[PDB]
RNA sequence: CGCGACCUCAGAUCAGACGUGGCGACCCGCUGAAUUUAAGCAUAUUAGUCAGCGGAGGAGAAGAAACUAACCAGGAUUCCCUCAGUAACGGCGAGUGAACAGGGAAGAGCCCAGCGCCGAAUCCCCGCCCCGCGGCGGGGCGCGGGACAUGUGGCGUACGGAAGACCCGCUCCCCGGCGCCGCUCGUGGGGGGCCCAAGUCCUUCUGAUCGAGGCCCAGCCCGUGGACGGUGUGAGGCCGGUAGCGGCCCCCGGCGCGCCGGGCCCGGGUCUUCCCGGAGUCGGGUUGCUUGGGAAUGCAGCCCAAAGCGGGUGGUAAACUCCAUCUAAGGCUAAAUACCGGCACGAGACCGAUAGUCAACAAGUACCGUAAGGGAAAGUUGAAAAGAACUUUGAAGAGAGAGUUCAAGAGGGCGUGAAACCGUUAAGAGGUAAACGGGUGGGGUCCGCGCAGUCCGCCCGGAGGAUUCAACCCGGCGGCGGGUCCGGCCGUGUCGGCGGCCCGGCGGAUCUUUCCCGCGCGGGGGACCGUCCCCCGACCGGCGACCGGCCGCCGCCGGGCGCAUUUCCA
RNA sequence: ACCCACCCGACCCGUCUUGAAACACGGACCAAGGAGUCUAACACGUGCGCGAGUCGGGGGCUCGCACGAAAGCCGCCGUGGCGCAAUGAAGGUGAAGGCCGGCGCGCUCGCCGGCCGAGGUGGGAUCCCGAGGCCUCUCCAGUCCGCCGAGGGCGCACCACCGGCCCGUCUCGCCCGCCGCGCCGGGGAGGUGGAGCACGAGCGCACGUGUUAGGACCCGAAAGAUGGUGAACUAUGCCUGGGC
RNA sequence: CGAAAGACUAAUCGAACCAUCUAGUAGCUGGUUCCCUCCGAAGUUUCCCUCAGGAUAGCUGGCGCUCUCGCACACGCAGUUU
RNA sequence: CCCCGGAGCCCCGCGGACGCUACGCCGCGACGAGUAGGAGGGCCGCUGCGGUGAGCCUUGAAGCCUAGGGCGCGGGCCCGGGUGGAGCCGCCGCAGGUGCAGAUCUUGGUGGUAGUAGCAAAUAUUCAAACGAGAACUUUGAAGGCCGAAGUGGAGAAGGGUU
RNA sequence: CGACUCUUAGCGGUGGAUCACUCGGCUCGUGCGUCGAUGAAGAACGCAGCUAGCUGCGAGAAUUAAUGUGAAUUGCAGGACACAUUGAUCAUCGACACUUCGAACGCACUUGCGGCCCCGGGUUCCUCCCGGGGCUACGCCUGUCUGAGCGUCGCU
């Protein structure tokens, strides 16, 4: 909010003895607003309790392991077809889950490909339901150009644009990332975890040689690999219901002892 | 998506500059489609309406197979005058209703040099493209 | 009033600072700005080195900095005469050149000399003319390379 | 008593030039408070901050060491990060508070006076010609004026410079024009103009659709275009746009080639002989301000007032002494940097008409004040004005009918139309002001019933009626689970191959310069170690990591089974 | 839940106050507006990442940013910050001890070889060992499985105590060292000051509370300061007119 | 400015008015916006140009941790008494 | 002295809820005042953002009103009907100029007071007519009155600015 | 029942909250970075067929020319134009124009007084008179012309 916003006014306070009320009022003239209220938050006119400053710490700067963390961990579970159903996508008829392509689709320079890409492979039916979400925001924001709202699609990323980006561009609901760039922005919509994407061979082969395996570094992202696991069986039920747990435990006492 | 920098995607921008456009743009904005058969013929969509074109309402009340002789451009009120398309107003005095050019439909233009020669490079344009998507 | 134990904490905010308070919301805009505006540099000085001149060896002063080395300002006086290019051309072939320099070991100074000795060997002086006088080198030394040498010419590593 | 030089001064509506005011976000020079904090207050702080005056530019200022340092030393200025809330200052309280180094952004360096040499070799203005002329310039020609020796120009300035002799190697740099060629990064520089994809298909809602299903061919078309806006609701395809190394036309820039006109005979090292520095300034004393700068950081006034192996600095006053380090008292200089004013754009997790600017509107308007100055309120009929013809009552405002509109239960301050408050209509009550909590009753309002609500569901027994089964085999498909791990793929731990090791790469302060290449160092090999991969055998976790057969079981389809069965229905 | 009736109960809220129905203040009524914010710094708690490290800025490389003024990467990955060491005003100094054997006279002092290597007491969750039961449809043999377990151990963290080491300081003492034998340098014993060491816990990010500096929860002075406007009223002087 | 009343100086005078510094400061008045749940005070200490305020103890809450054993097999602690 | 793919089960160690959002579900005891103040939970409430509901919406969104039906201890909420005429909500996260009875609070509106106070300075009006929808007030005529030339008369100055 | 009063609801008023819209703001960024004696900013007064305000312009006054565009402008009139033609209407804006105050310039602020050169009527340069035109600020520099001085000399 502007700096001279409610103080431009020259207001001195009749002082107390007039009746009423010791707020700054307008000072002179034969208008309406003469012997008012000014600068008081609560006035018409007025000032805004604390005006809001520029100087507001707007931008938030994040730990860089953790923020890698952050894009295996989206990642991860784009594998996972619980977790990516569970998120909205409607990947029941899709071949295979981490979906990895041929690397022709480097190639397509017109939507036609893509679109028909998308439909061999079954994915299509997101884009459908895409258009389906396509309606109009509610309130204010409409007023201020995010009029429209609608789905996020499938991620397809790419290892080199050699004409890719340009193809699916129009499809709406489709992002496109480099596997050298990923941003878990687009991998984590809403900070939720799933999202069905589609991989080229040439980047679904680029992701170990970036992210290091568990018994190689990075080698491309200098000092790193992936975070160690906490727990390794992750299936607690496989774990309880083994021999050498069971074996181990007192009879369960279930009889119910009411009053 | 629009990608150009300069332009502006902003509703309050979009809307003040089409308002208060001035006549030579609002001619351009004015613009209606062509007939099929005409489609056919001139390789054009559609072309800037004007005084005494030969017409077709489309859409609304007046929606009908008539082909009337426009009648007057109101370019501030980004409006067009059609021969029958009319009302009776209290005292029986017809009043020329206002269609907006957009839902109209061109059958027969009024062609001058002008509008000739605008017809040849908007045709011309378009078999560039064609020749350049082939 | 202060209230059971803590840094009795001294801010400096008795003037008037929000009227001098300066944001950085530029930063980007700027990064780029230079971004451009050093492509641009570079492309105007076609297969000259984007960096800038070469420039000498130089130990920093000080006990704490004392073991590391950087590049200095510009070559000696006597490192051009012992290597043996004026000091008025040295500045036309992308040498840097202070005069202000002392020269007070000659361990320093004989490093800096086989520096310019190095620059001259690897440097592809073009001729003026397109019709090739001495000097100048041979037009396959040329066609082979009008290329720019990305970052620092001839980096110092300690 | 003249005439003539010059010197110092006047006057011209003399010829030709410039300066004056504005704006002020940023910038430079002065000037300079007090609220305030210290829980009082006077030093301090607020603050070299507001107000005041001056002067600028697209930036300004600064800037090529009289610098840092004390190192094995760095090397103009500005900017950022850091130094650092540190050294220091301070009623050592409140509080205040830098610099060097280090890493970056950028990067660029120069010129006089003097000292000297060169016939003033220089400059300005006249006037005549040729070109050029919307940033008054080139070339030529004039016994045409003047400036200038009280010093103009070339060489030259501390990084040394000049003049000499011979060592060497050889000779393009600039401008005034006139042309002409390649339109020269948002991927054709800048500006202007004018252009460029696909449905108003079916049906159906609707006052109007832009809405909802649909549109065999793989999916209506287009899609480098599904930004945005407009159009009688919600529109990739109606229209303007949007996309695109898309098009065409103008103009202008910038750089490439040619010709002419001029200028321009412009090096380097080596040895010798010469040459060399800014005074009422430094420095001191002082008083006042200022600084973190403390026995004086910087600026001032006044007084004193210099030197030349001098001078300045070397963060505690002084003397002696060595070292180090610059070279002051003259000047110019792009760049990274700043920008609440201007012109022109773009965007937003902002506000949405008591908000957001004072101001969405004929707002710095009306209005007030002698004046300096103060300073509002105020957006919305409808898709379209179709804004109510006509009849009638009234002097008229106002009505009553009629009409327009999807609607006037939208009628020109008209979208929606809350509350306070008022009018009426209906119901109920009424001498302790009303109102309230708890507890019942009576009446109303609607709501659910029932014209039996006897509510359903299993299973069973009987009684009627109707289709094909189930049970069983047979053929097919699919699924599960299993062990023989049987056969093969799969992977964990271990051992064997030293086998990938050079046909496996990185890393290493491990080694070797027997190596190679480039200049004791750099790069690359070559050993070595660590780490990651092939080959087969063996043991073991035989692991949801899979296949193939076999087994068992399940389910579905079709075959069989026609009826003491298995269904349906009452 | 609308109205009415009746019995019982029942003073008007807000607020300051020891005490408010008060003859204490504010309040006719309704609508909209209206006050613990943001920045910085600290501390503690909590969550996450990495961990003797951690770190991201600032800068740079990747794009015309549609989403991007994002996202990614950097021998800059660490200049540097904080941390990993203190203590002294400073010059400076700077966290090890034990044991064994030998050699100097074992002199609770000085020098040479071997072994262990962060001391010990008490309490300590927890682990570990475990006599012994307690049965099995018989009399004994007898491996397997438990259940308990008297008794005995290693003892985390943490606490209390005693030792030890480092810096400052004092007191007392006796020896060593060498390019410079000196107003040189080094050690020992015993106290005593230190925000110390005694097998590390930090760094960054995020949220919360508290405390401050800022307009700093919102409203409120009397005043103070700078720069400007007014003698059309009125005060006094002067000029020129009028009136009694 | 005052034949003096601190009179008058544009309804303003024991220091005019206008704009700014200014959202000047306030140990003092006033106000300070939804529900349920659980715990729940103090007006006493010492210091203060302190007495209508702070500081510091106290009294409150929150976060915990370390242990204890009703899992036939308990140590310590108290607004008592012996 | 035999096997649960069958002992038939009050216990079943072969497999295991109707039950098991393990931030779930269930059982036993005990207890429950509260200012200032503190903490927890709010499927309480407001506005905007990333996600997500193949959400809702001209076959009627938001708001508004309701002696209609209900839920919740409560903040509140949901349905019916009316009105309205274009957008709006649920869930998971993030964000804040986020909840009013008070401030002699601010801006706007409305009452009671109330058809009340009040429309009393300076002697004065009456008759007829005209116009006119309409006359206590206009105009004309007639009468009765006042200002009484230091004027309620006739002209300027300043000031107004078309009166 | 009566009037009045209180309560609830219906409908109507008053009033303009709410909701929904937004050619306006607020913030952040980008590029450029340009006023003036050749008369700036600012002020004044003018100018439309009917026009008061806002805007736009300057006695060529809601604009002229030019170039681009290509049929309107429109509240009503009137008109033009041949929209097969420099051509309506917009846009651009390079040519032209630009009343009076204002740094503000002949001197004054009445809008008053002038001077000096030339031109037309007036004369027949007769000065008057009238009208038009061009000059007439201060400071300062380079030159120019006229000079001043018991300033310093020289010759006579
Ligand atoms: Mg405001
Ligand atoms: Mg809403
Ligand atoms: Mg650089
Ligand atoms: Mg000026
Ligand atoms: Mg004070
Ligand atoms: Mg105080
Ligand atoms: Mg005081
Ligand atoms: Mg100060
Ligand atoms: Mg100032
Ligand atoms: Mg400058
Ligand atoms: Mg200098
Ligand atoms: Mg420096
Ligand atoms: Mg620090
Ligand atoms: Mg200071
Ligand atoms: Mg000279
Ligand atoms: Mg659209
Ligand atoms: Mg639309
Ligand atoms: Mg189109
Ligand atoms: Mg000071
Ligand atoms: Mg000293
Ligand atoms: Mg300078
Ligand atoms: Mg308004
Ligand atoms: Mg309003
Ligand atoms: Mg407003
Ligand atoms: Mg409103
Ligand atoms: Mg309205
Ligand atoms: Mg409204
Ligand atoms: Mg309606
Ligand atoms: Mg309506
Ligand atoms: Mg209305
Ligand atoms: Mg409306
Ligand atoms: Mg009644
Ligand atoms: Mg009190
Ligand atoms: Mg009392
Ligand atoms: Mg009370
Ligand atoms: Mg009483
Ligand atoms: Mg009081
Ligand atoms: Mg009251
Ligand atoms: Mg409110
Ligand atoms: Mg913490
Ligand atoms: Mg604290
Ligand atoms: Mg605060
Ligand atoms: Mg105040
Ligand atoms: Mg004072
Ligand atoms: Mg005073
Ligand atoms: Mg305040
Ligand atoms: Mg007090
Ligand atoms: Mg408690
Ligand atoms: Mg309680
Ligand atoms: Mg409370
Ligand atoms: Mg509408
Ligand atoms: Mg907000
Ligand atoms: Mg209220
Ligand atoms: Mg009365
Ligand atoms: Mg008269
Ligand atoms: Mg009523
Ligand atoms: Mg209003």
């Amino acid at each position: 909010v502007s700096e001279l916003a409610g103080h431009q006014t020259s207001a001195e306070s009749w002082g107390t003895g007039r009746a009423v009320a010791r707020i700054p009022r307008v000072r002179g003239g034969g208008t309406h607003r003469s012997g008012q209220g000014a600068f008081g938050n609560m006035c018409r006119g007025g000032r805004m309790f604390a005006p809001t400053k520029t100087w507001r710490r707007w931008h938030r700067r994040v730990n860089t392991t953790q923020k890698r963390y952050a894009i295996c961990s989206a990642l991860a579970a784009s594998a996972l077809p619980a977790l990516v159903m569970s998120k909205g996508h409607r990947i029941e008829e899709v071949p295979e889950l981490p979906l990895v392509v041929e690397d022709k689709v480097e190639g397509y320079k017109k939507t036609k490909e893509a679109v028909l890409l998308l439909k061999k492979l079954k994915a299509w039916n997101d884009i459908k339901k895409v258009y389906a979400s396509q309606r109009m925001r509610a309130g204010k924001g409409k007023m201020r150009n995010r009029r429209r709202i609608q789905r996020r699609g499938p991620c397809v990323i790419y290892n080199e644009d050699n004409g890719i980006v340009k193809a699916f561009r129009n499809i709406p609901g489709i992002t496109l990332l480099n596997v050298t760039k990923l941003n878990i922005l687009k991998l984590a919509p809403g900070g939720h975890v799933g999202r069905f994407c589609i991989w080229t061979e040439s980047a679904f082969r680029k992701l170990d040689d970036l992210y290091g395996t568990w018994r190689k570094a990075a080698s491309l992202k200098s000092n790193y690999n992936l975070p160690m696991h906490k727990m390794l069986n992750t299936d607690l039920s496989r774990i309880l219901k083994s021999p050498e747990i069971q074996r181990a435990l007192r009879a369960p006492r279930k009889k119910i002892h009411r009053r | 998506m629009k990608f150009n920098p300069f332009v502006t995607s902003d509703r309050s921008k979009n809307r003040k500059r089409h308002f208060n456009a001035p006549s030579h743009i609002r001619r351009k904005i004015m613009s209606s489609p062509l007939s099929k058969e005409l489609r056919q013929k001139y390789n054009v969509r559609s072309m800037p309406i004007r005084k005494d074109d030969e017409v077709q309402v489309v859409r609304g009340h007046y929606k009908g197979q008539q082909i009337g002789k426009v009648v007057q451009v109101y370019r501030k009120k980004y409006v067009i005058y059609i021969e029958r398309v009319q009302r009776e107003k209290a005292n029986g005095t017809t009043v020329h209703v206002g269609i907006h050019p957009s839902k109209v439909v061109i059958t027969r233009l009024k062609l001058d040099k002008d509008r000739k020669k605008i017809l040849e490079r908007k045709a011309k344009s378009r078999q560039v493209g064609k020749e350049k998507g082939k | 009033a202060p209230s059971r134990n803590g840094m009795i904490l001294k801010p400096h905010f008795h003037k008037d600072w929000q009227r001098r308070v300066a944001t950085w919301f530029n930063q980007p805009a700027r990064k780029i700005r230079r971004r451009k505006a050093r492509q641009a540099r570079a492309r105007r000085i076609a297969p000259r080195p984007a960096s800038g001149p070469l420039r000498p060896i130089v130990r920093c002063p000080t006990v704490r900095y004392h073991t590391k080395v950087r590049a200095g300002r510009g070559f000696s006086l006597e490192e051009l005469r012992v290597a043996g290019i004026h000091k008025k051309v040295a500045r036309t072939i992308g040498i840097s050149v202070d005069p202000r320099r002392r020269n007070k070991s000659t361990e320093s100074l004989q490093a800096n000399v086989q520096r310019l000795k190095e620059y001259r060997s690897k440097l592809v002086l073009f001729p003026r003319k397109p019709s090739a006088p001495k000097k100048g080198d041979s037009s396959a030394e040329e066609l082979k390379l009008a290329t720019q040498l990305t970052g620092p010419v001839m980096p110092i590593r300690n």
